């Protein structure tokens, strides 16, 4: 991420994910597993990346 | 370098600078059944 983060959104459905600030995989990892209440959709990060 | 081992050769990439940490945790996974340690036990000594 050259300068800054990416401050995208996710629509699953019905609903729509407004997370933001993404600069590496286990940042959007974490935005996930928060996220976890509102959208029905397990995430997962192995030591691979 | 490459891996050979229950059909799955992978590449692994060792730039040039990589400590032995990184080598370990690089070769370490994708090959199956097979993990990798990493150890620096150097000693030292003094002269005049």
């Amino acid at each position: 991420v050259t300068g800054g983060s990416l401050n995208f959104d996710v629509t699953v459905g019905s609903n729509t994910v407004s997370l933001a600030g993404v600069t590496s995989t286990q940042d959007l990892a974490d935005q996930l597993n928060s996220n976890s209440s509102k959208l029905g959709i397990t995430a997962s990060i192995n030591d691979k990346g | 370098v490459n891996l050979v081992g229950g059909g799955q050769v992978k590449n692994i990439a060792i730039a040039a600078g990589d400590s032995a940490k990184a080598i370990a945790e690089k070769m370490d996974g994708a090959i199956p059944n097979l993990s990798a340690r990493a150890r620096t036990v150097f000693t030292a000594d003094v002269s005049g």
